[PDB]
């Protein structure tokens, strides 16, 4: 039978109920991918945390009404985007930020990445909160400059929350799988919990709906 | 790492005692830990077991029942709680940490021992041999024998051989009847077959002299059996 | 401009010098020997407790102990003749995309998004294993990493540079650059005298780990390259691919030698190697199971299925007894 | 369910005193069920053409059931 | 005048019953006996409700499978002796009984996944499962342990035959319909009413697009429980009453409720065999499930 | 311009190699599996007495 592997058996065993525990541990937390172009306002997102020697991947731990998010910026990686995306698979959502106040086609450049990443074959069934940063800066230049000029097919007057919705429509019609998933849109405010709160709700959203489809409804 | 044991002393036959051993320098929650005794002037005998995680405990049949092994891991502390203590109860008791893997060394570092006083086994593994004159110019051959055959069905003869300098506590030298233990010189040498094995030194030097000592590791009991001795 | 026809005349140079080698084929040379039976493998082992997508695993050169690396943030050493588990190390990086383990078997390593080499020691005297090392240097994820001589390993990146490290100083004794994508796996030489490297420029190329000097450089494929390992020979290497495709090169011909395609495979392959005696080539895909061609004729022998999802890693024992093949699910089998 | 069919009392109400002689074509004396506890008598007419209850209030309900009790058993 | 005799409802019996328990049986056996190699398959990262309705799925499996014994002793006779009474009908209380409490429990999940979504995401016990499937197996044991041991195979002298049935008297009879209709509609039907309203007043609430089938799926389940195992507790509580309260002792009513319990006891049979159709097949992962297991193998 | 210069020394540097006929490296390869055909447990299965994995 066993001479002293029965105490190689038991240490295994005591190995497997450590990892089953740490499965459980992980299990309870939220992960967000957060994505962007260019820093169009991934500091003044990440800024609302409250918890060179690593340059691949950055980390961000936050708790909210009892709730564990970890965040994840890959924006430092410079590689082929299709090499390493399906890393992120399981993640419960993905933090989509836009700088408004856009000068040389940025918009364009943002519209792509946000195409390539909501129809990507690894994100469906996966939400998206979109944050609009920036928006004063976004009423001063509308204010002078029109936004014909970035969307030349703009039937609209320079009013500002008219041509804010009319970009919000236009980014989120970029979705082509309109029932499989959902896109959560803000405008970020200064005020400190507004963007804390608005994600909080999306994310128990979308906890509700994956209950939804695990549970048997739906 | 270190081991240090207290709790030792004079005890009146009847009482009731608790030996401590502190772990210092190691994991301690990732060993499993013995009891061993060594009677004064005879050779070591096992005493107790316990497992990592407290799961498994094993006593010898002499102190069953009026023994208790046990562990704090926060703490890092072993204890033993002994009652009914008889008169042959008195000797030195050693600390000893295992680990059990695929190619781990087990019994790889021993304690210092604490000294307890009292005032008035199916494997049995025989070194015929009690003595032997030797000049630190030659090679030295020390022949255990054992009642079963320690070959398991595995492949692995579980066979080790341990080296008790004057005045120190034992270290082992040997581990599985052929794998010498992490810090040993190469000129030690284990082989065997079954059921006799042999312990061969190369070049002896002052420091090879002490007592020897062939435990087995197959059935739990885990006997010793009288250490062969080598000095001038 | 002045060198760019340079470039090209020597370019068709070598491509004519490398065409009049080719008086046989392998296939038409090969013809006439027997072919391999029907190769039915049987499921000896399955290894449970990783909870996410196993990227990689290596096998130990006593062809009994394994690792493995989840993205759970989770190293496991099983030995697998009893599915116990020997070891298991948290990482500091959930992402971890590789895994190699020492020739000696006291060190192993992880890397990943991190960009950090992380080199793990074994036998210690504290009793459990803690970190040895962090090399750092990379700007690019580490995609393959292989130990050397148990104080040097080779590395490669996201960043189209390869390395080779010093663990006990922590720095680059030589930097291999000339790829232009990523680098996507490396294979060391049975002698260790050289290797291969495949990057996503759908090219391999043969570095000497000496002079850090580029020897030769392959190319026949139609996109990135996923996996790559020598022949036993030590003479000719195989390379796999996204368009479904093996090839297999030859070093002193200097030209590629055969392919193994299918007309019902489309999916790209995750990993390659090689039989002990080289007969046979094991490739994994993403139709959820692995693939055993004849290595002289580039036809299918077996298939090995038995997995839920995409086998990402893929592994032969020292001794042949065994391939250990792991998977998306979570889980690696034993085969024999 | 089928393990709670049960034989229900046949005879509703007490037994007819619409006894006449002659005739015994039937006559089923029955014990005291689990379900309806009470040993009743039926005896039917001739043809066929009903099968009526005898009460034992009366005697030779009475006679009846006690010959009946000591001979067939 | 005549000992009011209850033919036609044996007649009926004879006539019916053979061929609806033999079809309920086939149905039974292929529907849950397909879900529960579905899910035993893949029985690794089982979700609570796949728990759930895996244990639904066996003890609906075990009913229909006791079912065609009751087939042959509505046929003709019963002629398998006393031990096969007493396990097939501690096997079919135990089933009824474990359906309810399962669907109540299936109720119960759901409730707090969808209202609690939070609270059980970050503080959801890990083995509360298995503790409550372990309960409810012991809670229906526990119930059929009077069936367990009264009963016998006992020879009709009001009938002309031998059936199974049971030996405690009428009083104990009235006491055990109370409990079945009790523990087996009343507390099933409150819990599912209470955890689907709150499940329906939050998918109310909340925006998108699966929350229509999910509320139409929900208002299914509830009515398709109430309509199936409404019917025959009613015909038990008249059958009950008529016993003692509203007396109205007649032919036709005897005749009337013993055909009505007959049909109402095929209704809930046939919800038993039809379970796995609005549980099982109606949720997408399953059906994924399904095919992984059948076209890749 | 350096990388067009890098380029030109690699490409020089590679094209100054002793190449070898295809059928001889084929021979080579074909002569390697035939010699170590006994050695592979893959390929010839092993008797289940001397077969570590049951
Ligand atoms: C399931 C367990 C844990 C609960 C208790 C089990 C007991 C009460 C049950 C289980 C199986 C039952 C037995 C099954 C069948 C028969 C044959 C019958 O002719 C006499 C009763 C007898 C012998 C039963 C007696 C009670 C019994 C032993
Ligand atoms: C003889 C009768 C009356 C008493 C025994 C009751 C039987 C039918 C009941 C009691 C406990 C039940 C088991 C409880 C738990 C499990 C594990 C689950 O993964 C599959 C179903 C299974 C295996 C159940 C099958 C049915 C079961 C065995």
């Amino acid at each position: 039978l066993s001479a002293e592997d029965k105490a190689a058996v038991e240490r295994s065993k005591m190995i497997d109920r450590n990892l089953r525990e740490d499965g459980e541990k992980a299990a309870r937390e939220v992960k967000l991918l957060l994505l962007g172009a260019g820093e169009s306002g991934k500091s003044t997102i990440v800024k609302q945390m409250k918890i060179v020697k690593t340059t691949g991947i950055v980390e961000t731990h936050f708790t909210f009404k009892d709730l564990h998010f970890k965040m994840f910026d890959v924006g430092a990686q410079r590689s082929e985007r299709k090499k390493w995306i399906h890393c992120f698979e399981g993640v419960t959502a993905i933090i989509f930020c836009v700088a408004l106040s856009d000068e040389m086609n940025r918009m364009h450049e943002s519209m792509k990445l946000f195409d390539s990443i909501c129809n990507n074959k690894w994100f469906t069934d996966t939400s998206i909160i979109l944050f609009l940063n920036k928006k004063d800066l976004f009423e001063e230049k509308i204010k002078k400059s029109p936004l014909t000029i970035c969307y030349p097919e703009y039937a609209g007057s320079n009013t500002y929350e008219e041509a804010a919705a009319y970009i919000q429509c236009q980014f989120e019609d970029l979705n082509k799988r309109k029932d499989t998933k959902e896109i959560y849109t803000h405008f970020t405010c200064s005020t400190d919990t507004k963007n804390v709160q608005f994600v909080f709700d999306a994310v128990t959203d979308v906890i509700i709906k994956n209950n939804l489809k695990d549970c048997g409804l739906f | 790492v270190q081991l240090v044991e207290s709790g030792g002393g004079l005890v009146q036959p009847g009482g009731s005692r608790k030996l401590s051993c502190s772990a210092s320098g190691f994991a301690f929650s990732s060993f499993g830990m013995h009891w061993v005794r060594q009677a004064p002037e005879k050779g070591l005998e096992w005493v107790a077991y316990i497992s990592s995680g407290s799961g498994t405990i094993y006593y010898a049949d002499t102190v069953k029942g009026r023994f208790t092994i046990s562990r704090d891991d926060p703490k890092n502390t072993l204890f033993l709680q002994m009652t009914s203590l008889r008169s042959e109860d008195t000797a030195m008791y050693y600390c000893v940490r295992s680990i059990y893997y695929y190619g781990s060394s087990p019994f790889d570092f021993w304690g210092q021992g604490t000294t307890l006083t009292v005032s008035s086994s199916d494997i049995v593994m025989t070194q015929a041999t009690s003595s032997v004159p030797v000049t630190p110019g030659e090679s030295v051959s020390i022949s255990c024998r054992s009642s079963k055959s320690l070959l398991h069905s595995n492949g692995n003869t579980y066979l080790y051989w341990f080296l008790q300098r004057p005045g120190q506590s034992p270290q082992l030298l040997i581990y599985r009847m052929s794998n010498l233990a992490s810090g040993v010189p190469d000129r030690f040498s284990g082989s065997g077959s079954g059921t006799a094995f042999t312990l061969t030194i190369s070049r002896l030097e002052a420091e090879d002299v002490g007592v020897y000592y062939c435990m087995q590791h197959l059935e739990y009991p885990l006997t010793f059996g009288a250490g062969t001795k080598l000095e001038l | 401009d002045q060198l760019r026809q340079e470039a090209e005349q020597l370019k068709n140079q070598i491509r004519d010098a490398r065409k009049a080698c080719a008086d046989a084929t392998l296939s038409q040379i090969t013809n006439n020997i027997d072919p391999v039976g029907r190769i039915q493998m049987r499921t000896r082992r399955t290894l449970r407790g990783h909870l996410a997508k196993i990227y990689a695993m290596h096998w130990g050169t006593d062809s009994r102990l394994l690792v493995s690396a989840s993205q759970d943030g989770k190293l496991i050493i099983w030995d697998s003749y009893t599915t116990n588990k020997v070891h298991a190390i948290p990482l500091r990086s959930s992402w971890v995309m590789t895994c190699a383990y020492a020739p000696s078997g006291n060190y192993v390593a992880c890397g990943g998004l991190d960009n950090i080499c992380s080199i793990y020691n074994l036998k210690t005297r504290e009793g459990n294993v803690r970190v040895s090392r962090e090399l750092a240097g990379h700007t690019g994820y580490l995609s393959c990493c292989r130990f050397l001589d148990d104080n040097q390993i080779v590395t490669s990146s996201g960043d189209t540079t390869c390395a080779l490290w010093d663990i006990e100083t922590g720095q680059q004794t030589t930097t291999f650059t000339g790829h232009t994508g990523d680098v996507m796996s490396l294979s060391l030489a049975p002698d260790t005298r050289l290797f291969v490297s495949g990057a996503c420029d759908a090219s391999a190329k043969l570095w000497d780990v000496r002079e850090g000097m580029c020897r030769q450089t392959f190319t026949g494929h139609e996109s990135d390259i996923n996996a790559i390992c020598f022949f036993p020979n030590g003479n000719a290497f195989a390379t796999g691919s996204d368009d479904a495709t093996c090839r297999l090169f030859d070093l002193r011909a200097d030209q590629e030698l055969m392919t193994y395609s299918h007309d019902n495979i489309i999916c790209g392959i995750t990993s390659v190697s090689f039989s002990k005696s080289g007969r046979l080539l094991l490739a994994g895909y993403d139709d959820f199971n692995c693939n055993v061609w004849d290595a002289l004729k580039a036809d299918r022998a077996g298939v090995l299925a038995g997995h839920d999802n995409r086998v990402s890693c893929l592994g032969v024992t020292d001794d042949g007894m065994a391939v250990a093949t792991g998977s998306w699910d979570s889980f690696l089998k034993i085969w024999n | 369910f089928p393990m709670f069919k049960r034989g229900r009392c046949l005879c509703i109400g007490p037994g007819v005193k619409a006894v006449k002689v002659a005739d015994i074509e039937k006559a089923s004396i029955m014990y005291p069920s689990n379900n309806c506890d009470k040993i009743e008598v039926i005896i039917t007419l001739k043809e066929n053409k009903g099968q009526r209850c005898l009460n034992p209030k009366s005697k030779q309900a009475r006679l009846i059931i006690k010959k009946v009790e000591r001979k067939n058993f | 005048s005549p000992p009011c005799p209850q033919d036609f409802s044996l007649n009926f019996d004879r006539a019916f019953l053979p061929a609806l328990y033999s079809l309920l049986f086939l149905l039974g056996l292929l529907g849950n006996g397909a879900v529960a190699a579905v899910l035993l398959s893949r029985r690794t990262a089982l979700s609570s409700t796949d728990t759930f309705l895996l244990h639904l799925a066996v003890a609906d499996t075990l009913l229909v499978l006791t079912l065609p014994l009751w087939a042959v002793d509505a046929a003709v006779q019963w002629v398998f002796g006393s031990g096969l009474c007493k396990v097939a009908g501690a096997l079919f209380n135990i089933n009824f009984y474990a359906g309810a409490l399962l669907l109540a429990c299936i109720s119960f999940d759901r409730y707090l996944n969808i209202v609690h979504a939070t609270q059980l995401y970050r503080r959801g016990p890990p083995a509360r499962v298995t503790l409550t499937c372990l309960a409810v197996w012991g809670l229906c044991l526990l119930f059929a342990l009077p069936d367990f041991i009264f009963l016998s195979a006992h020879h009709d002298e009001r009938l002309n035959a031998t059936h199974c049935q049971y030996n405690f008297p009428q009083v104990g009879r009235t006491a055990l319909r109370v409990l079945q209709l009790v523990a087996g509609f009343l507390l099933p039907l409150l819990v599912m009413a209470y955890c689907y309203a709150h499940i329906l007043a939050v998918l109310l609430v909340s925006r998108g697009q699966r929350r229509l089938r999910a509320m139409r799926l929900v208002v299914v389940v509830v009515v398709a429980f109430a309509l199936c195992w409404t019917p025959y507790h009613l015909v038990v509580l008249v059958d009950i009453l008529m016993d003692l309260g509203a007396l109205a002792r007649n032919c036709g009513r005897e005749s009337r409720v013993d055909v009505a319990k007959s049909v109402t006891s095929g209704l809930g049979y046939m919800h038993c065999c039809l379970n796995p159709l609005l549980y099982a097949f109606v949720g997408v992962k399953f059906r994924e499930r399904m095919w992984m297991l059948l076209l890749r193998l | 311009i350096a990388q067009a210069r890098k380029l030109v020394e690699q490409l020089k540097m590679e094209a100054n190699i002793d190449r070898i006929k295809v059928s001889k490296a084929a021979a080579d390869l074909m002569a390697y599996c035939e010699a170590h055909a006994k050695e592979d447990p893959l390929l010839t299965p092993v008797p289940a007495s001397e077969n570590p994995f049951r």
